[PDB]
């Protein structure tokens, strides 16, 4: 009975729409490139704009 | 016949995964230039913990942060000024997780006592008291995250992940199907779905509304200690005990990239992402945090200065700072 | 119960009255007749003053025992405990100084010409009171009043850890007020007796031998009274600290009896030192 | 430089620092003890004797020494994942019953309880997180063990034991078998005590073992050991 | 949460009087305590402050020395000691609880006030004194300062209070960016350094009262004159 | 004549160089690596500082012997004599405090939980330096420079009578720096060894017995080095005071050799206490 | 000298009052 429930969930998992990996990779790269300027970690912020400063 | 049918269906899913994949991600990411050396210097050194720190959760305002220790204290801090905003005494010392609400009103904690305690911060009395105690877990709570001020998703050691109505005090949706305790969980930005990794080397995508298992990934050798979503909500890097970090795509339904290095054999405790998502920051057992790149798959920086093992790591909401959690009872903020 | 309390209060009353009468009588004879023109009379006057100030705190302990609580206040509790600790060391150091004075007077006469001057006796006595201030001031700072079982208690409170500083106080008071003074007094008087036996003047005839025997008897009485009086209270404090003993009526009587012997030495110091002094005895016989 | 609210917030942080240092000084003196064993070993009995879901915490004070006992028997989850939390513990109290050898395990009745307790002790003793932590071993139900050893021999469960049927010999042999399971005998003491109906002796034995562990810790701090 | 004052009545000049305020329903030891006085036909005025744990104590320059402030945490009572009272001390004294951390709302709860009648520096400027208004229209209230309240951390220390006639005053807007807990969205604060503006959309009869602008940049705390509205 | 002076100067130079190298090396390892987070490391750091300050005055005595006169001036003469007397008592009191620390750590573990804290170690160490100020300040006041045979002499001058205060200084320094420290160290370590033998953990197996024997050997080496180093200089001072001895080349060599042994203990204190410490030894092996 | 020393001892003992 437990094995039947496992097979039922496995059948549910199998029938899923899968897109091409290259298109998703292009989406991931475009998202990373677009928001790079906003990210403080990638490009160092000036000290005056920086909330954390030496005391 | 059904037992053999399960193996045949798994073989069919494997064949479909192989059929979908055509190009390796490392070949496609060759075009983008490497980020280069990334040097982060400690800005603040935070004290007041006399016991082993296990977890920290960032506030939405990027200034407030909570910390969980074995002295029986949840201490809410001010990152900019190094002040202690609140100090919450705990009934049970053994605590393994702590969450901060998106509105900032509530703070959760949980551990070996099988109880999730919700702490109100905007009370008129002025002392942080217990609002609601969640019970009914047969296993140790390992992670908890606020979907809303009234809803919270917790992971437990009884192989059951539950959705809790804070006001009602009972569980609405129950999630089952993990062989072995669920070490952690992360919330997507849209908050409609979450993925939780367990100790059967699997990470299963879950749907809060439907309540059933959407996807399952089995790319890990041993077990999953940590799991964090990407900012778009379609990918999630995973941390494991086999000294590897793996990236899984929800739409592609397969493993994108694998992060590993020969000399590092220690397990990964925690992973996180920057604002853009380009930098993958992880926590290791070798006392040194390593920064990785989402596309280039190299080491962008090394964080050192933690005397004892790194329990947790979290990157703030706007991405201005990174505070690392270690077992030496010091939280250090890296900009 | 009633008989024990009456006996203890009567013992303290007799000790206090005899001590105050002897000390103030010696100070009255010194001030009105001798006028402190000699070094030995300065030492005897400082001994009488230290014994009078030590005996003055005794009715406060009598009231403390009879009532069971301290109603005198925190400030007077500090003053009484500080004066008690201060004048115990002051009286014992005065006894040691007089023993060293008689040792230098007999064994080193040429050096005694330099030593036995009124100015040097005033300097050494002021140094004795200053050295006693080292135990006087911190005991004054530490003494407070704490409520125990609804009754105020006048005692000493120590900073954490309590056990370490309490043992450090008890051991330092024991060594500095018992071990070193008994050794100094015993060795100095014993060598003094040996030198007096060596003296050709003291020997030779029956009358001179009688005078030598009287001097040796006086010295032995001084040493015996000092040891017999101060030995039980110090040993009892050490035993009480080391081994917890159940409270008994006999235990309470032994505690207040050892304290009575400790003050009894101060009471008998005028009789031994001033009354038996030949120079004072001539003054009493003249008037 | 700082405003009035910033100064008052710093003063609040200093008051929180004073409270945290006071609570840490109180917590440093307290001795933490880990309780381990099977469910039917007699954990609740020895806890009630010493006194007179999740984690059960017991507070008792003996000879001005504060004790914390953590009972972890309620949890059903995998022990390997939360065992690293208990690294900084003074001693491990491991309780088993001597009469377990004839009573077969309830789960499938294919393995003797005594050998499951041997594997239970072997996993805890050889754990990487417990290298210098001493184990306080308690052997429970000795009177029932005496009756059971009079009625039934010890040879039937495993043929290796060839000694004569004697209560003292069988008890000492089971003690030796538990002692043999230790693989690092120089840096880890095993304190074995037979439990009984007398309440005082167990608490005394625990105080003696904890006193020896504090002596070891102080000697390591000084550097002589 | 409740604060009640006792010890009022008539006092002869040159005498002494010791007030006591009892606290109920909150942790008294964690809040700093303010004394605020009010003349009968003038605005409010600050007296003194004691911090939690008695770490720091501040006084106004006009009341320095004569007034002594203390607090007792195990009995939860705030004590004000008054020595050598003068004819200018005929005022009603309020007790105020104020917690201080990032995101806190100090001056949120006000006392009831005890009457005391005796018988023989950043200057906050209210430009207007009284404006007749009708229920429904938008009401504009302006306050000005003698010093720029914009601190380098970004906070502007201006608090807005409303004292309803015959009732204790309540906090409306704290730090000019945040609304107080229990205040509707009808009130809004805007402006910049040295020029502040208060707006009341959808006027109500309960809103009618006396409006105070208070600076909290440095001690001594100096209040506004008080803009009163009417119908 | 020449050979004797060269030998004495070489002996002082070797003692000074080895002592400064050991003391500053231990203070460098403590500051750069340990950072004084434990009570025992605070005691070892104060021991190293006291030994370094005591060894720092040694070339001034070397120049004083080689020249035969003191050219450094009155102020520096006061500073050198005061630092020498101050740091001798400071180093010996630090040794006594570490002996009491190990005694409480072994024999009274529950009380050692209260005693062995960094705060209490800082309080007791500050008390040790304050108690050493009692011998530091009056020696600073008394030290002057007097012209003897055309040569400046850096020494101590006493108020009249000179003999009394000179004996009082010598006897107090002898008792407080030799008699009481040897008794405290010997009794505390002996009872410590007895308690360690009582410990069930140390006995039982050959490896554990070897470790117990190594601990007992370490304790006996510490006690033996302290007694052997400090005993000749104190006994020689007492003999020199009591009995006048004719000046001889051998007498001068014995005087500077006893002073060399006295500083030699301070030189060998880092080797015994810090270098043989297991916690420091792990730090040396790691780097 | 010895007789003078004995006279000084007698004067000292008289000053102390033991003699
Ligand atoms: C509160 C008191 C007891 C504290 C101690 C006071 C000291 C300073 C007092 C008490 C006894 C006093 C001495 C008593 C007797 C003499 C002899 C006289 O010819 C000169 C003064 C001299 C030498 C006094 C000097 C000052 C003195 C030593
Ligand atoms: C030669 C004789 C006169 C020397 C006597 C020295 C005496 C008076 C000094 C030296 C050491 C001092 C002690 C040092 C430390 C303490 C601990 C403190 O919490 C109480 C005072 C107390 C107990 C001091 C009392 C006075 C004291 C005992
Ligand atoms: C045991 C320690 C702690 C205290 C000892 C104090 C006494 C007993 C010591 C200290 C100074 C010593 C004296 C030093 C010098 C001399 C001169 C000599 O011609 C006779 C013996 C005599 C007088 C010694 C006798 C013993 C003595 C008085
Ligand atoms: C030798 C002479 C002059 C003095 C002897 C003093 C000592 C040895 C004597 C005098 C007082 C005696 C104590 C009197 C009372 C008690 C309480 C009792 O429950 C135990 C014995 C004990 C503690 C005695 C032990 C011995 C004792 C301390
Ligand atoms: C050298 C000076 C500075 C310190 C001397 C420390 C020694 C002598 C002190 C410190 C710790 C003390 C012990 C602390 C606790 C107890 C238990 C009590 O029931 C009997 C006394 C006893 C056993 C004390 C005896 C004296 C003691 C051992
Ligand atoms: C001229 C000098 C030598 C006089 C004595 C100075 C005293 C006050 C100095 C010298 C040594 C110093 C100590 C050295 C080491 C430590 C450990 C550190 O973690 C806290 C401060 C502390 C405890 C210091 C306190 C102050 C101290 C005791
Ligand atoms: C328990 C131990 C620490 C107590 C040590 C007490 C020492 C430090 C104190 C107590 C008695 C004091 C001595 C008392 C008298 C004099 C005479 C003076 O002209 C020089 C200083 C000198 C010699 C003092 C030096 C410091 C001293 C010896
Ligand atoms: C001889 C005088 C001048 C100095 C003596 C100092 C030393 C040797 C004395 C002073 C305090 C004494 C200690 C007092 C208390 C105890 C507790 C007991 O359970 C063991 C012995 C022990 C530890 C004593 C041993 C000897 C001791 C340490
Ligand atoms: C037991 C060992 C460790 C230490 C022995 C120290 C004492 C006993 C030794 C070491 C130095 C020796 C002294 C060396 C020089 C002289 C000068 C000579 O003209 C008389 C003998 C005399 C005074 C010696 C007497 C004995 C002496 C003081
Ligand atoms: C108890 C304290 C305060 C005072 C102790 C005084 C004693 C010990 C002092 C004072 C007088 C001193 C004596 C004075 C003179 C000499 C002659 C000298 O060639 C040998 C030492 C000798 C013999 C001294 C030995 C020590 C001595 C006897
Ligand atoms: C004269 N007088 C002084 C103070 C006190 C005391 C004595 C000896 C050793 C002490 O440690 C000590 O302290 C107290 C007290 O314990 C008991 C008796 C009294 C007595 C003797
Ligand atoms: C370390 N150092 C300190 C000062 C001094 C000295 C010592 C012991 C007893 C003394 O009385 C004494 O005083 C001087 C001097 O006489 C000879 C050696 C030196 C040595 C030891």
């Amino acid at each position: 009975a437990q094995a039947r429930k496992l097979v039922e969930q496995l059948k549910m998992e199998a029938n899923i729409d899968r897109i091409k990996v290259s298109k998703a990779a292009a989406d991931l790269m475009a998202y990373c490139e677009a928001h790079a300027k906003e990210d403080p970690l990638l490009t160092p912020v000036p000290a005056s704009e920086n909330p954390f400063r030496e005391k | 016949q059904l037992r053999q049918e399960a193996e045949q269906l798994k073989n069919q899913i494997r064949d479909a995964r192989k059929a979908c994949a055509d190009a390796t991600l490392s070949q496609i990411t060759n075009n983008i230039d490497p980020v280069g050396r990334i040097q982060m210097r400690t800005r603040r050194t935070l004290r007041g913990h006399l016991a082993k720190i296990y977890a920290m959760h960032w506030g939405t305002d990027s200034r407030l942060l909570v910390s969980a220790s074995q002295d029986g204290k949840l201490i809410i801090w001010d990152s900019y000024t190094t002040n202690k905003v609140h100090a919450i005494p705990l009934r049970s010392s053994w605590v393994m997780t702590c969450a901060y609400a998106p509105s900032g009103n509530y703070v959760a904690c949980g551990g070996l006592d099988n109880i999730c305690s919700i702490y109100n911060l905007k009370t008129r009395e002025g002392n942080v008291r217990v609002s609601r105690e969640l019970a009914g877990h047969t296993g140790y709570l390992s992670c908890c995250r606020f979907l809303d001020d009234n809803q919270i998703v917790t992971s437990s050691g009884d192989t059951t992940c539950a959705l809790w109505d804070i006001e009602t005090g009972q569980q609405t949706t129950t999630f089952t199907g993990h062989t072995g305790d669920v070490m952690s969980l992360s919330l997507a930005p849209d908050t409609r779905l979450f993925v939780s990794g367990a100790c059967d080397a699997s990470a299963k995508l879950w749907d809060v509304r439907e309540g059933m298992c959407r996807q399952t990934f089995t790319g890990h050798e041993s077990d999953i200690n940590a799991i964090c979503f990407f900012p778009n909500g379609n990918a999630f890097a995973t941390g494991s005990d086999d000294a590897t970090c793996r990236l899984f795509d929800l739409r592609a339904d397969q493993e994108l990239m694998t992060y590993s290095h020969d000399n590092i054999i220690c397990g990964i405790t925690s992973v996180s992402f920057s604002k853009s998502g380009r930098l993958l920051l992880a926590g290791y057992d070798d006392f040194n945090c390593n920064v990785w790149d989402a596309l280039k798959a190299d080491r962008a920086g090394v964080l050192a200065g933690h005397d004892n093992r790194v329990s947790c790591l979290g990157v703030t909401d706007d991405g201005m700072a990174v505070a690392t959690g270690s077992w030496d009872s010091f939280l250090k903020i890296w900009n | 119960s009633m008989i024990t309390a009456i006996t203890i209060m009567a013992l303290y009353s007799i000790v206090c009255v005899v001590g105050l009468f002897g000390n103030f009588l010696v100070m009255y004879v010194i001030v009105r007749y001798t006028k402190m023109k000699t070094a030995t009379n300065i030492y005897i006057f400082n001994l009488a003053l230290a014994d009078a100030l030590a005996t003055s705190t005794l009715p406060f302990q009598s009231v403390n025992y009879l009532m069971g609580t301290w109603p005198f206040g925190t400030i007077l509790c500090k003053i009484v405990i500080s004066i008690d600790y201060y004048n115990m060391f002051t009286s014992i150091f005065t006894l040691c100084t007089m023993s060293v004075d008689r040792y230098i007077a007999v064994c080193h006469p040429v050096k005694a010409l330099d030593f036995r001057t009124p100015r040097n006796a005033k300097i050494i006595n002021v140094c004795n009171w200053i050295l006693s201030s080292a135990i006087g001031l911190p005991v004054m700072f530490m003494a407070t009043t704490k409520y125990r079982q609804g009754s105020i208690d006048c005692t000493l409170t120590f900073s954490h850890p309590t056990w370490y500083w309490e043992n450090l106080l008890k051991i330092c008071v024991f060594i500095f007020a018992f071990i070193m003074p008994v050794l100094i007094i015993t060795v100095c008087y014993g060598l003094m007796i040996l030198r007096l036996k060596s003296v050709r003047m003291l020997s030779g005839s029956k009358e001179k031998d009688r005078n030598l025997r009287r001097i040796t008897r006086m010295v032995l009485v001084v040493v015996a009274v000092f040891i017999v009086c101060w030995t039980p209270i110090h040993i009892y404090v050490i035993i009480k600290a080391l081994v917890t003993i159940p409270e008994t009526t006999f235990q309470t009587v032994s505690w207040h009896f050892c304290i009575a012997l400790g003050y009894t030495n101060s009471c008998l110091n005028p009789v031994l030192y001033a009354f038996l002094d030949e120079n004072f005895k001539r003054c009493f016989r003249e008037f | 430089t700082l405003s009035a609210e910033d100064k008052a917030a710093v003063e609040r942080s200093k008051m929180i620092d004073r409270n945290l240092r006071e609570d840490g000084e109180k917590a440093a003196r307290e001795v933490k003890l880990l309780l381990l064993g099977a469910g039917e070993s007699g954990k609740s009995t020895i806890v009630k004797q010493m006194k007179i879901t999740g984690i059960v915490e017991t507070h008792f004070t003996f000879k001005d020494l504060h004790f914390k006992m953590f009972d972890v028997g309620a949890q059903r989850s995998e022990r390997k994942k939360w065992i690293h939390c208990f690294e900084g513990v003074t001693a491990i109290i491991f309780c088993v019953a001597l009469s377990d050898y004839d009573l077969v395990l309830a789960e499938d009745e294919e393995m003797n309880r005594m050998h499951e307790s041997m594997k239970l002790f072997d996993s805890i003793c050889n754990n990487k997180w417990f290298t210098d932590t001493s184990i306080i071993l308690f052997l429970n139900k000795k009177d029932l063990f005496e009756e059971k050893i009079k009625k039934s021999p010890l040879t039937i469960c495993y043929p290796e034991y060839a000694g004569s049927n004697t209560y003292e010999e069988a008890a000492a042999y089971i003690q030796c078998q538990f002692e043999d399971l230790n693989k690092r005998k120089d840096t880890k003491e095993i304190y074995t005590h037979f439990t009984c109906s007398t309440d005082t002796k167990n608490v005394q034995f625990v105080f003696d073992a904890v006193t020896d562990v504090i002596i070891k810790n102080n000697l390591k701090d000084c550097g002589l050991f | 949460v409740q604060l009640v004052e006792s010890g009022g009545g008539l006092v002869q000049p040159g005498g002494s009087r010791k007030l006591s305020c009892s606290a109920s329903g909150f942790a008294f030891s964690s809040f700093g305590m303010h004394w605020v006085r009010q003349a009968p036909e003038k605005g409010l005025e600050w007296v003194a402050y004691i911090s939690s744990g008695s770490g720091t104590i501040y006084y106004a320059d006009t009341v320095k020395g004569r007034f002594t402030i203390s607090r007792d945490d195990p009995k939860n009572t705030l004590f004000l000691q008054m020595t050598s009272l003068r004819s200018e001390d005929t005022a009603m004294y309020y007790c105020v609880r104020s917690i201080y951390y990032y995101g806190s709302s100090p001056f949120d709860f006000w006392g009831q006030g005890t009457t005391l009648t005796v018988s023989a520096d950043i200057v906050m400027t209210q430009a207007t004194s009284s404006v007749p208004v009708t229920p429904g229209e938008s009401v504009s209230i302006s306050c000005r300062s003698s010093k720029s309240l914009l601190h380098s951390n970004g906070n502007t220390y201006l608090y807005w209070f409303l004292q309803r006639p015959g009732q204790s005053p309540q906090l409306l807007i704290y730090r000019m960016s945040n609304l107080a807990s229990g205040v509707p969205d009808r009130f809004s604060g805007s402006g910049s350094g040295t020029a502040f503006t208060l707006t009341i959309s959808r006027l109500e009869a309960e809103d009618v009262g006396v409006y105070y602008c208070m600076q909290h940049l440095e001690y001594p705390l100096t209040f506004g004159a008080g803009t009163k509205l009417e119908l």
